[PDB]
């Protein structure tokens, strides 16, 4: 009635609504594939399984996919129930045989799996470890902009015809980038003291990156920077001001051991040590610039004349 | 409108002048078409068709002859047209070729035969 | 004239669950995009919801009425002293404007308090308010003509809880003398 | 109303299909006069006198340049 | 919820997004017309909205009190005075970015919820890490110098937006420690009621 | 079957068009409302969504044969060859989006040409299967069949040779350039 009217009209309220979706197509096989179906099983007898079903319409599957791609829960498609997203069984469109549809949401349920448990990662972040609260700010810089490729997607939504087969094909680089996370945090997951749990981890990305040795290596090299930035730190920190400033025994003297620093660190110790006994008688600034002027290889090696020159100074 | 002020219509789109202007010309397409309004011989597109597909094979632009089949299909798929063999007759005749006896070749049907 | 009207701007929308002429037959406004209007329809509704479960107990009516820049203009007016059609002497916007009316509430109390021209030190102090209460008579209604509702409430609320101060340095007893150059020391 | 609107669009696709033949025909005419021509050729009229009009026109249109 | 959306974020609330001293900001979760999903990114999006009304009664409660007529700053006093000031400049491009939101808007009849959640999802984080900022000086009566310990402790946080932003704080109270050491190191005064500068 | 052709023939099958791991894409036969000659053309188009369905389950499988380079190249190479098929598909259907009745000959006739080249590529990554094809023969088991000669097999094999000479080139501008060797298991 006259305002509820009005909406009953302007909103598109099927699905999602306690009412059975009943849906204005065209006709004509294209889109009468769900009648097509049904009169052929019942010529080849099932017998009748009539099974009571939502019937979606088209669009709304791609705006679902995209809340799915968002990270975002409670969705009326891909209903989780253990921490683990699946499709519902009611959902049949006009074409696609009922049995279709499962199949390709069941291919982006397995997506929503990768996008939802790094959400859980990052919640139970939020809600001095230094290491992993450095980690996750890498993940969800990364996070932000992927999701505002998603959400120009929904503008032409609203505002050109779009379907499956043209969204999936366009988010093609970003669906590839994605299942390296899946294989790079399950390593990060897997695992109890504190030192071990970062250490792992940081060596864990310097042997994946070795390994992609282009867009996916500028993705594990931009998440490789803002994840050593701690350790960084504490040893310019130890250079500089003469001692070591440790939160929960992060580093790995303890006051086992990540092969990326290996080649210089006895010129670490070895200056750690010596200007402690001088006091009582910006270095990731400087990593950062070194990318502006053979990928973490030889391109890592340039990094050591950095921690060396001022190794040279303190000793001498 | 009316095929009278629609001839003058189109003297006014060959010759870029106003009605007022070129009225020599309208008097000479009124005796033309005027006294030759009824069609002489028997509609059919077919003919029509298998024609243009044979001016189109003779130019070696053996390509354009069968994409001229899909677009003739399409005049039928619409539907909005009701004389489809008289704009067909007259595009074939206006045609050019961007680079002699038809009285062996398929002509049209007489209509004299019938009591017209 | 109808092939005049056939070379109008074409509709490149499609669906496939519309095959045979489907120009375009766009996605009813999904609700939370679609206001200022239905958004506002929508308050009306709730409200009428909440008075029905109350039962004519509630009663909640007035919504509507009237504009956004004249009501900048009457708060703004509101800070001078003013009377208003809603200042006498959706539907959240009366919180908001309590925030900013309580403002000019002492301003009246300020011109009540020190318009007179017993004590010649308290003169003095009185003559020294009359000095600052015209600047904040200038700052006002120099850059606004008409701006929008939030940015007022932001704009007047770094001067504004100031002038609530000033209500607690005055009474709106009041010492005389060597007392009071002493105590505003 | 609607039915007044779908006539509109089944009108623009044969005047484009129709001006696509035009152009593979190589014929001189462009959308403007062909709109006038298909109207002609709807009422009724002999091709070969219409087509002659057109060949005497477009003649004379050259003597006067 | 277009403009109430942008209205309750703003701190004024409105009985779609029914404060609650208990539970914040709360859509009242029974909606014919809308459906749970949206709920659930309305809710998302008042968790900043219940911080910023926490946040803005906070400094209007406690500005050190007001023209201070027991006190220890924030139930009388002078570094947490300073807090506060730190506070409300922080969360000025939260208040300036909703600006710039509604002028969006104004331009654009249907912009969608997902286009706020993006553009807000850069103060999502940066909220409730300043909220444990607060709460230990609340918690733990922290007097005086020792709020200055207190974000200090937390400015080696490795959040990058969070560290600068905990920074600003810190330089802003470092000014009235700098304004009393300038009176008892040149002058041979302390200024100093019931608060401390480590001289007594 | 005019949409669920064009999703079988996307690899995502549809129990008219049965995925079987024999039988690749198989159409039941048993229809009373078509009939036994249709089901001869929708059979020899299943031959393309069969031998596409089992590409790209190879290259999901292996992209990291068996684990490593060269013929992780390989796959980089194989679906960017496959790339026009794809592009092909979605333009059929935009076609049938603008016309509601076309035939499978017309189908028959966009796809005819990569009816040819697909069961040209599956020897290509058979020979590899087959003889467990270690390292750098690889490149040469490609190009002994870059002497194809189908001019699109030849040159769709091509690509894909310039694609894994990109991380041959890789290990080479490192050995002779600065003296070490970046090689585990591959050579």
């Amino acid at each position: 009635p006259d305002d509820r009217s009005w909406l009953e009209h302007h909103v598109v309220h099927q699905y999602w609504t306690a009412r059975p979706s009943q849906f204005p197509h065209s006709l004509h096989l294209h889109s009468n594939l769900a009648a097509v179906w049904d009169q052929h099983l019942y010529s080849s007898d099932p017998l009748y399984v009539p099974d009571d079903r939502v019937l979606v319409t088209e669009t709304q599957v791609i705006r679902e996919t995209l809340w799915l791609l968002s990270g975002v829960k409670k969705l009326f498609i891909f209903q989780l129930i253990d921490g683990k997203v699946t499709v519902r069984n009611n959902i049949i469109v006009t074409h696609l045989t009922h049995s279709c549809l499962r199949s390709v949401l069941e291919q982006i349920a397995a997506y929503g799996q990768v996008v939802f448990r790094l959400q859980e990662f990052i919640d139970e972040v939020m809600g001095p470890f230094r290491t992993y609260q450095a980690f996750m700010w890498a993940l969800y810089k990364y996070f932000i902009s992927f999701k505002e490729e998603l959400a120009e997607i929904e503008k032409c939504i609203i505002n050109t015809t779009i379907t499956l087969a043209i969204v999936v094909d366009k988010l093609a680089p970003r669906l590839s980038q994605l299942k390296v996370l899946h294989k790079v945090f399950s390593t990060g997951v897997a695992e109890t003291r504190n030192v071990v749990r970062a250490s792992h981890l940081l060596n864990t990305l310097y042997k994946a990156i070795l390994e992609y040795d282009e867009q996916t290596v500028s993705l594990l090299f931009s998440l490789w920077v803002e994840t050593v930035r701690p350790y960084l730190q504490t040893v310019d920190e130890w250079i500089v001001h003469g001692h070591l400033w440790d939160g929960a025994r992060e580093f790995i003297i303890q006051r086992t051991m990540v092969s990326f620093l290996k080649p210089v660190l006895k010129q670490i110790i070895m200056a750690g040590k010596s200007m402690q006994l001088l006091k009582n008688l910006e270095l990731d600034d400087v990593h950062d610039p070194l990318l502006a002027i053979t990928f973490e290889l030889t391109l890592r090696s340039c990094l050591y004349p950095h921690i060396d020159k001022q190794y040279l100074d303190c000793c001498g | 409108k009316s095929p009278n002020v629609l001839l003058q219509n189109l003297c006014c789109r060959i010759l870029g002048r106003s009605e007022a202007d070129v009225a020599q010309q309208f008097q000479y397409a009124v005796r033309v078409i005027g006294s030759n309004f009824a069609p002489t011989v028997e509609r059919d597109e077919f003919l029509v068709a298998e024609k243009i597909k044979k001016e189109l094979i003779r130019q070696r632009r053996e390509a354009d002859a069968a994409l001229f089949s899909e677009l003739h299909r399409k005049l039928h798929s619409q539907g909005v047209l009701k004389n489809k063999w008289s704009i067909l007759y007259l595009l074939l005749s206006l045609s050019e070729d961007p680079r002699s006896y038809a009285t062996l070749f398929a002509q049209a049907l007489p209509r004299d035969a019938h009591s017209t | 004239l109808w092939e005049a009207a056939l070379t109008y701007e074409a509709s490149k929308r499609r669906c496939w669950e519309r095959v045979g002429c489907p120009p375009g037959h766009r996605e009813e406004p999904y609700l939370t995009e679609a206001g200022r209007d239905a958004f506002d329809k929508f308050c009306r509704l709730h409200q009428g919801e909440l008075q029905l479960l109350a039962g004519g107990v509630l009663q909640a009516p007035q919504p509507v009425l009237v504009k956004e820049c004249e009501l900048v203009k009457d708060v703004l007016n509101v800070l001078i002293g003013v009377v208003s059609a809603t200042f006498s002497l959706p539907e959240s916007i009366s919180s908001l404007l309590s925030e900013v009316a309580e403002y000019g509430t002492c301003y009246t109390r300020l011109s009540h308090f020190s318009l007179q021209p017993k004590g010649l030190v308290f003169q003095a102090f009185t003559s020294g308010l009359r000095r600052y209460l015209q600047y904040y008579r200038a700052c006002v209604l120099s850059t606004p003509p008409t701006l929008s509702l939030l940015t007022i409430g932001f704009l007047f609320k770094k001067l504004g809880r100031q002038l609530r101060y000033l209500a607690e340095l005055c009474g709106v007893a009041f010492p005389t003398g060597v007392k009071l150059l002493s105590y505003l020391y | 109303a609607a039915a007044a609107a779908a006539n509109l669009n089944a009108v623009r696709e044969t005047m484009d299909v129709l001006l696509e033949i035009s152009r593979i025909l190589n014929t001189g005419l462009d959308m403007e006069t062909l709109s006038i021509c298909v109207r002609l050729c709807e009422q009724g009229i002999n091709p070969e006198a219409l087509s002659s009009v057109i060949k005497e026109l477009r003649k004379a249109t050259e003597a006067l340049k | 919820m277009i403009h109430e959306l942008l209205l309750a974020l703003s701190g004024y609330p409105g009985s779609i997004f029914t404060w609650n001293k208990r539970s914040g900001l709360q859509v009242s979760q029974d909606f014919p017309f809308l459906h749970p999903s949206e709920t659930s990114v309305l809710n998302r999006l008042c968790r900043l909205g219940t911080d910023y009304i926490r946040f803005t009664e906070f400094i209007e409660q406690y500005t050190g009190h007001v023209q201070q007529q027991q006190g220890q700053g924030g139930l009388h006093g002078i570094y947490l005075r300073a807090f506060c000031t730190g506070l409300d400049s922080v969360l000025q491009p939260y208040r300036q970015a909703l600006l710039d939101l509604e002028q969006e808007f104004l331009g654009d009849p249907h912009l969608s919820i997902s286009h706020v959640n993006y553009f807000l999802d850069q103060f999502q984080l940066l909220f409730p890490s300043v909220m444990v900022v607060v709460e230990q000086i609340k918690s733990q009566k922290i007097h005086g110098c020792q709020i200055l310990e207190t974000v200090y402790k937390h400015s080696c946080g490795g959040l990058p937006p969070v560290r600068s932003a905990l920074e600003k704080i810190l330089a802003v109270c470092h000014g009235v420690m700098y304004k009393q050491l300038s009176a008892w190191m040149l002058h041979g005064l302390l200024l100093d009621q019931h608060e401390e500068f480590f001289i007594k």
